[PDB]
């Protein structure tokens, strides 16, 4: 069997720059790797076959070269077209190894997530639950971290996290981290604070929430 | 089988066959259809 | 143009088999591969099998060799995938492809994709919760709410703001999945002294069940 | 380290040899088919006992030698299975030709050979079967081709039997056709020389090696003694002997080549993929000092 890994796992690239994506292989294909694109949502295309030549009906920017363990896949000139996972496959092997995939993502200038904290609905008590749900929005670097401070300690048992892709109209990501809480269990331990920590800022954002008014 | 090739009695290449268009000799020939290849580890190999 | 049609999405409970088609139009189909891809949301692709829908031949991935059955049915053009028993690590989208030289494995031409969920879970409504700033209450310069809705168990659901209103710094998450049932939050951000003055509402519908819930956020 | 021609196969000139190697086979045909009558070939028909041992001879004989050669030489396991799949093709239409050389009751020849290449598309496979154990324990048996071994075999035949048609309905044409379809033969043989020299280039160096030399010039020479030493054991006609001799040390290497190119990749087969060349021109050398050895065992006879 033969792996196929592929170095940048994400890469941010703005329109009209030349950027590049390396694959490795365990062992020695001769060339026989194909690269494939797909967009969001969409099913993948051909792009390169045999490493070198281009498809049918792909623009020129696109160029492969490599053989043996190394490939490469510059695109050249950037346009906004093209933007999505790229994967590669080899002929030579039976099982047909598909490798990891790899990421391209528009470039913008670093944003501070907007921390929202939440507490749980009146309603929703009344069922039996607590759900404690902690909005972070518009931030551009997608590895935030965070943290829930129960009562000054933290705690990651029934800590749930959604992450939204890099939107459209903006350039920037959003990421939805909720903490699922029993009745009965609530309402022993008065305070509660989600804690964000980014690289836009040394220090985290706290935005703290009490029970008790 | 995988092999639709009419092979020619006198002839030493693959594209050496009795076949009216020549196809074999083209820029895709399709006188084969095995993409399963095996790279067989031990063929370098003496017993 | 060749073209490849996938079937459609597919609902099963674990154990039960199920068997996806894809029907080929703009060209022969008789004489070239067909090679199905499994792609999971989270992870890379993989190659399940290829099958000459001419001869029947097939070759099948070893770890996909006991659950995947490959048949061509060539007087309809449609290539079958049959996935034996089902467990819920073989839930993802399945693509089927069509080779170019049919001597080497590259794929050109790609279908829809057929999306197979495998679990147990019966329907179930959603339970719908408004989410209110805290007691605090900050006027500050701009005032974000939200919507949580849980315990839903298809994926039809859509949520929107005061219907056509709004709409413009709105935020949906991906649902997850926790305890067979999955949950989504969706979040709008409003110009502060606006949404105490006017009622934002929160509009969701769940078509697997039919059942459309709406419902207002009030300070507390 | 081996490397092709950076177009082999799509060529204007591998093309044009295509072409001539039709040619070639298509008026060997019909020349060869001046020499043999519809009697002759059904009083054969009925005695099989020429039929039986040359099949016999063929198919017990060349998997046999292919092997012992491979496991005496020490061969790498690819160039055992070449030069097996090479025994196990069946006879060439050349042995017609080297029959015809040595004026061997063609009629027989030709029975010969239609009848190992009909036994060949069925048979070869369990040879391969039954012979590869221990090389290659893939399958190999999908891959030897089935329907073009009956079209070549109906194409070989269509214009033999014209030119058999043609000679028991009028003579006259003999001396009109026959000396016209030689110079042919003649001017295409050196094109074919000349021809497969251009499109080999200097890769063939690579191919030399002493084991595999040695292995490709053993194997005709070995089937040729073992035939005649075979069929004259059997109180075999000398006419007989000689033309079941040179059928059973021919082969039909385009075969191997067609099933080793779709069995593996190109790499895997690199530096032999010249093999079936390396048979051909042997084969062509050791028949033609096989017929020279005969016309000057004849003249010495005169």
């Amino acid at each position: 069997d033969i792996v196929m890994t592929q170095s940048p796992a994400s890469l941010s690239a703005s329109v009209g720059e030349t950027v590049t994506i390396t694959c490795r292989a365990s062992e020695n294909i001769y060339s026989y790797l194909t690269w494939y694109q797909q967009k969001q949502g969409k099913s993948p295309q051909l792009l390169v076959y045999n490493a070198k030549t281009l498809a049918e009906g792909v623009p020129s920017r696109f160029s492969g070269s490599g053989s043996g363990t190394q490939f490469s896949l510059k695109i050249n000139s950037l346009q906004p077209e093209d933007f999505g996972s790229y994967y590669c496959q080899h002929h030579y092997g039976t099982p047909f190894t598909f490798g990891t995939g790899t990421k391209l993502e528009i470039k913008r200038a670093d944003a501070a997530p907007t921390v929202s904290i939440f507490p749980p609905s009146s309603e929703q008590l009344t069922s039996g639950g607590a759900s404690v749900v902690c909005f972070l929005n518009n931030f551009y670097p997608k590895d935030i971290n965070v943290k829930w401070k129960i009562d000054g300690s933290e705690r990651q048992n029934g800590v749930l996290n959604s992450w939204t892709d890099q939107d459209s109209k903006d350039s920037t990501y959003s990421m939805s981290s909720t903490l699922t809480l029993t009745k009965d269990e609530y309402e022993r331990h008065n305070s509660y604070t989600c804690e964000a920590t980014h690289k836009t800022s040394t220090s985290p954002i706290v935005k703290s929430f009490n029970r008790n008014e | 089988g995988t092999n639709l090739s009419v092979p020619n009695p006198l002839g030493f290449f693959p594209d050496h066959q009795l076949d009216p268009a020549f196809k074999a000799n083209s820029e895709n020939p399709d006188w084969d259809l095995n993409p399963h290849k095996d790279n067989w580890p031990d063929a370098n190999k003496v017993g | 143009e060749v073209q490849l049609q996938e079937s459609g999405a597919e609902l099963v409970r674990p154990g039960t088999s199920v068997k996806m088609s894809c029907k080929a139009a703009g060209y022969t189909f008789t004489n070239y591969w067909i090679g199905w891809v499994k792609q999971r949301p989270g992870h890379g692709l993989e190659w399940i099998g290829d099958i000459y829908p001419g001869g029947g031949y097939t070759n099948y991935n070893e770890k996909f060799k006991g659950k995947a059955t490959l048949t061509a049915d060539t007087s309809s053009s449609t290539a079958y995938m049959q996935l034996s028993s089902l467990t819920s690590e073989d839930s993802a989208l399945y693509y089927c492809a069509r080779m170019k030289i049919n001597n080497q494995a590259w794929f050109a031409y790609w279908g829809q994709g057929t999306l197979v969920t495998v679990s147990a879970a019966k329907t179930t409504p959603p339970s719908v919760y408004p989410l209110a700033p805290g007691s605090a209450a900050q006027t500050n310069s701009m005032v974000t709410l939200g919507c949580l809705v849980k315990g839903y168990f298809p994926e039809p659901v859509t949520v929107t703001w005061n219907s056509g209103s709004l709409s413009s710094g709105v935020h949906t998450f991906p649902a997850v999945l926790q305890s067979d049932l999955y949950t989504l939050s969706s979040s709008v951000t409003v110009p502060s002294s606006t949404w105490p003055s006017e009622t934002v509402t929160c509009n969701v519908a769940h078509p697997a069940s039919s059942t459309k819930v709406d419902k207002k956020i009030v300070p507390r | 380290n081996f490397t092709l021609p950076p177009n082999f196969g799509k060529r204007p000139t591998d093309l044009a040899l295509s072409v001539i190697l039709v040619f070639m086979l298509f008026f060997i045909m019909l020349s060869l088919g001046c020499t043999m009558e519809f009697s002759k070939i059904k009083a054969h028909l009925w005695k099989p006992k020429g039929l039986a041992i040359a099949l016999v001879a063929q198919y017990g004989i060349m998997p046999l030698t292919a092997f012992v050669l491979g496991k005496v030489f020490r061969l790498k396991n690819i160039e055992a299975l070449a030069i097996l799949v090479c025994g196990c093709s069946p006879g060439g239409n050349l042995s017609n030709v080297f029959s015809l050389a040595m004026k061997g009751d063609m009629n027989l020849s030709i029975v010969m050979t239609t009848c190992s290449t009909f036994c060949a598309l069925g048979m070869m496979p369990l040879l391969l079967y039954i012979y590869s154990r221990g090389i290659y324990d893939g399958d190999l048996k999908d891959k030897v081709p089935y329907k073009g071994i009956v079209i070549s075999l109906v194409l070989v035949l269509i214009p033999c039997t014209i030119g058999i048609v043609l000679k028991s309905k009028r003579p006259q044409y003999m001396r009109y056709v026959i000396k016209g379809g030689m110079i042919i033969i003649l001017l295409c043989s050196v094109a074919v020389t000349v021809l497969s020299a251009i499109n080999v280039g200097k890769s063939i160096m690579f191919a030399m090696t002493p084991l595999l030399i040695a292995t490709s010039s053993l194997m005709p020479f070995i089937g040729f003694l073992l035939g005649y030493v075979l069929s004259a054991l059997f109180c075999l006609n000398g006419r007989c002997r000689r033309t079941v001799s040179m059928e059973t040390g021919c082969q039909n290497v385009q075969l191997c080549s067609t099933i080793l190119n779709v069995a593996f990749p190109p790499e895997v087969i690199g530096p032999l993929f010249f093999f079936p060349l390396l048979y051909m021109i042997f084969q062509l050398g050791e028949g033609l000092l096989l017929i020279a050895i005969f016309w000057c065992y004849e003249k010495f006879k005169t």
